């Protein structure tokens, strides 16, 4: 079953009286193949819900669940977002999908009204089918779990050419990537995914297009839409990306810079291309990192282990004073330790009677998490 | 900023429970006066409007809504033909809560009437009668019983955990058991005054413990879970004389008559009887169980032109109702029965499909009516016969006298029945600890009386483990703040042997009060291993997180091993 179900905009202006009809409220839905009556219950049910539940509680709801779906949803304006979960996904993380999608399409197109307003609905549609196609396929089970980015002395050159850029002429913040591989960043990482997911489909190769920030992401940029201007190179496999200003529309400085190295940076690039005892996942909740071991094939004991961590994943978020927790069935135990910088899952790959012998195994996963994760480089305090 | 509402498909309002704020919110809301049941009919009919469509057309239905911060709560359940509404506005229950609140309404509901909750034609005019005054006794009475409710499971274990505790006295208990049976129920039975109604069980109660309890040779052994509600009605009416209740509980539903004579305050009697009509409610049910058969094939199956006459329980069904129906001779039942017995039993033109759906319908709520007009109108409370008046002061005169010399004492035991300080020495670093045993509904913890920070983190410990129990984990050991939970789960047998663990299915609300979950967890692993008997029990602990955890597993065992050998 997929994760991500149902995701539609309805309009309460258009569709103001009784006789009026709701399928002129619809302007997108996914996906394009379903019935029109469905689509018309659902929009009527959930905009009705929404409005009595707003007016008895003087605010909009933000959850609507039922017995097999989980609907999120969050209003702007008199434009109304509606979001198709799974019961097995946490609510948190069906909000800041949802929450993803929209500053998506905030920085994609701009504001909702006036890109209703001012532009034509097939060539957003069309927009909104590719970019959930790329959404799609993008999707992993640890990053539906925790929602990270989909991410020596080489890089610091790599670092090093960014910086000359950032003095150059007008320059907030800059990054380099890698076939969605990143080498070098600056950028918040709310706004490095939609650089980094932004489809790379005058000098050669040279693309300017206007982009929409939010104010929090705009100061945190220079340290409520604000126009700016992203610059996109494309090389055989190298991207270079960079948001300068509004009146981008310098010239010629950016230019020399990418042809005084490219014949550096693609003959360095070349050079760099050409059974598990245990599971761990190790999360950062500054860089909103994500690494782990975990096979391409989900085995019945891999699939034991996703469902532990979405419990527990939720308790740390609820009980900020709560630092150590562990838990053991009949197959399996798991062990999690929380700070306010870091997170921590362990699991042993290799049954319980009666009342728990201090010898047992599962109790003295412990001291074995700290020694074994010391191998990969993932270094626990 | 709390509400309780239970309303019908067409919003009409059956009962309701609002506090001060809630009320005067509803008035600053409407006020810029009607009935406070109109208002709130006026208010929830959308959501209510709206919950039908979803099933009827996606067979989906609305479960909780969520505000931002969590702000306000809504609960909604589909029991049967009717919506339960729960909403909550102060941040002090969580959704379990209320699903848990509800789930209890309900439980209070089937022992207050019995089968006729499975009706919905008939809840619907019993929880709503014609007469003005009767609704409002009831709906004040229900206020009160979940007030009571809500007052127990905020200041006592006893409901916290849904457990039940006793007074540890091998001296008072024996005299206490003696003197029941000599003047209680032999007092009852011998009096030629009795009116035909037989003594079965009684016993004494001390603020929210049990003391003392014996049943007659006669008499069906009393589940746990009723005994909770039993107390809750005792404490609603004294909390820490008034006629006899009508009350269902189960042995079906059969009929039992309450009787509540106090002693003194604090010390409350209990005595249960029995119509001699009783087995008359087990034919019923029977009877009410066959039909639901008969009606799943017919919908299910082809044809029933001729493939019923041939199964064997369409025949044990009739040789059942034929011999009711003979036996009872009631004029509006047997013109139904002869009716559908000519539709279902004839050789020429046998019952249409659609046309046997209806017959078999109205032969289902004509049971459901007999059952109304013989163990609900009545009520001792509605000039049922009960027992007289002086039968009852003697009862309560003559305990008094045995109990004189124990009252001071009784009260003191009561708030230090268990001392922490007797454990301190031989398990050091312990704070709290509860100890139930899910066989016999029984629970071992000592009496709490700095104080207010640790009771509040017992509530915490019993909500989580209750959390993660439902999808499938037994243990559970986690630190908050500067204190070290613990929670365990194990199987054993009536001989002390290790049992080896299975697993446990995951996943009605973790309880005993409203319903059971571990009654049907030890015949789950009964099934594959039926020459082995089953034992379950639980452990709760609370540790310094100056403990290490290597310690505190062997501490823990020990406690348990002392405890066992200190029971049995």
């Amino acid at each position: 079953a997929s994760w991500w179900n149902y995701f539609f905009l309805y309009d309460g202006s258009k569709v103001k009286e009784e006789g009026d009809p709701t399928r002129a409220g619809i302007c997108y839905f996914y996906p394009s193949q379903t019935l029109l009556d469905q689509q018309e219950l659902l929009c009527g049910q959930i905009a009705g819900v929404v409005r009595c539940v707003s007016d008895i509680s003087d605010s909009p709801p933000t959850l609507v669940r039922l017995r097999k779906l989980k609907f999120a949803i969050k209003v702007d304006g008199d434009y109304l977002w509606v979001l198709g979960c799974a019961v097995e996904l946490p609510d948190v993380s069906c909000k800041r999908f949802l929450d993803q999608l929209v500053g998506f399409f905030n920085f994609y197109n701009g504001p909702v009204s006036l890109a209703y307003e001012n532009c034509s609905q097939e060539e957003l549609s069309t927009e909104w089918d590719t970019f959930i196609e790329q959404i799609l396929k993008n999707t992993s089970d640890l990053h539906k779990i925790f929602n990270s980015l989909w991410n020596p002395l080489l890089l610091l050159k790599a670092a090093r050419i960014l910086q000359t850029c950032q003095r150059s002429p007008h320059i907030l913040a800059g990054c380099i990537l890698y076939k969605g591989l990143i080498v070098s960043t600056q950028l918040p990482p709310s706004l490095t995914a939609k650089v980094l997911l932004h489809r790379t489909a005058l000098p050669p190769n040279v693309q300017i297009i206007p982009v929409f920030v939010t104010k929090e992401e705009a100061i945190s940029l220079h340290e409520g839409l604000v126009r700016m201007n992203l610059y996109t190179h494309c090389v055989k496999g190298l991207v270079l990306s960079l948001l300068a200003e509004e009146p981008l529309l310098d010239s010629a400085a950016i230019e020399e810079v990418y042809h005084s190295s490219l014949a550096s940076l693609n003959g360095l690039e070349v050079h760099l291309k050409e059974s598990s005892t245990y599971n761990f996942t190790h999360y950062d909740r500054i860089q909103s990192l994500l690494m782990a071991n975990l096979p391409q094939v989900a085995t019945p004991q891999d699939r034991r282990f996703l469902q532990a961590v979405s419990l527990m994943h939720s308790e740390f978020a609820q009980l900020p004073a709560l630092y150590e927790m562990t838990v053991r069935n009949a197959s399996t135990a798991v062990y999690a330790c929380c700070n306010p910088i870091q997170e921590t899952y362990f699991q042993q790959l290799a049954r319980s009677s009666g009342f728990p012998n201090p010898q047992d195994g599962a109790f003295s996963l412990s001291g074995k998490a700290k020694q074994k994760l010391l191998k990969h480089g993932v270094n626990l305090l | 900023m709390k509400c309780v509402l239970v309303a019908t498909e067409g919003a009409e309002v059956l009962f309701y429970w609002t506090d001060q704020e809630f009320e005067e919110s509803l008035r600053l809301k409407f006020g810029q006066l009607p009935a406070l049941e109109d208002q709130l009919s006026t208010l929830l009919a959308p959501v209510i409007i709206s919950s039908m469509t979803m099933l009827e057309k996606l067979s989906d239905t609305y479960t909780c809504f969520s505000t931002e911060n969590g702000n306000f709560l809504y609960v909604l359940h589909l029991f049967g033909e009717c919506l339960f509404i729960a909403i909550n506005g102060d941040h002090t229950e969580s959704e379990g809560d209320l699903r848990r609140k509800l789930y209890v309404l309900k439980y209070l509901f089937e022992v207050h009437f019995g089968l006729v909750t499975v009706d919905g034609h008939l809840i619907r005019k019993e929880l709503r009668p014609p007469d003005l005054a009767q609704r409002v006794q009831l709906w004040e009475h229900f206020q009160s019983l979940l007030w009571t409710y809500s007052r127990l499971r905020e200041q006592e274990q006893c409901f916290a955990v849904e457990a039940l505790e006793r007074l540890i006295h091998p001296q008072l208990c024996e005299l206490c058991i003696e003197a029941l049976e000599r003047h209680v129920i032999q007092a009852v039975n011998t009096s030629p005054e009795r009116g035909g109604e037989e003594a079965l069980h009684a016993f004494l109660l001390v603020h929210s413990k049990l003391l003392a309890f014996y049943s007659s040779h006669s008499a069906s052994s009393l589940r746990p879970a009723d005994l909770l509600a039993l107390i809750l009605l005792v404490q609603d009416l004294y909390p820490s004389p008034s006629g006899p209740r009508r009350i269902f509980l189960d042995a079906p539903l059969v009929p039992h008559t309450m009787y509540c004579l106090p002693l003194w305050q604090g010390i409350n009697l209990v005595l249960l009887t029995r119509s001699p009509s009783a087995p008359l409610a087990l034919v019923l049910s029977q009877l009410m169980d066959g039909f639901s058969m008969l009606e799943k094939k017919l919908k299910e199956g082809p044809e029933p032109g001729a493939s019923l006459r041939s199964q064997p329980l369409v025949g044990d069904l009739r040789q059942r109702m034929d011999k009711f129906v003979k036996n009872r001779g009631a004029q509006e039942i047997q013109s139904t029965w002869l009716e559908f017995k000519a539709k279902a039993f004839s050789k020429s033109e046998p019952g249409s499909s659609w046309e046997l759906l209806q017959a078999c319908g109205k032969l289902k709520r004509q049971l459901c009516a007999i059952y109304r007009l013989n163990f609900l109108t009545t009520a001792p409370s509605r000039g049922g016969p009960h027992l007289p008046q002086h039968l009852q002061d003697q009862v309560q005169r003559l305990m008094r006298e045995k109990l004189t010399d124990w009252k001071d004492f009784l009260l003191v035991k009561s708030r230090r029945n268990i001392t922490m300080v007797s454990y301190l020495e031989d398990f050091p670093g312990l704070v709290h600890f509860i100890y139930v045993d899910r066989t016999t509904g029984q629970m071992v913890a000592p009496s709490l009386n700095l104080a207010a920070f640790v009771k509040t983190k017992v509530w915490s410990l019993i909500q989580l483990a209750r959390r993660y129990l439902q999808k499938g984990y037994t243990t559970l050991l986690f630190q908050e703040g500067d204190f070290y939970c613990s929670y365990f789960l194990w199987f054993e047998n009536d001989m002390g042997y290790k049992l080896q663990m299975i697993e446990v299915p995951v996943l009605v609300p973790i309880g005993m009060l409203g319903g059971d979950y571990y009654r049907k967890l030890l015949r789950y692993y009964s099934k594959n291993r039926p020459t082995e008997a089953v034992r379950c029990y639980e452990l709760l602990a609370l540790h310094l997180s100056v403990i290490p955890t290597d310690l505190l597993v062997q501490q823990a065992g020990q406690l348990a091993r002392r405890l066992w050998e200190a029971s049995r």
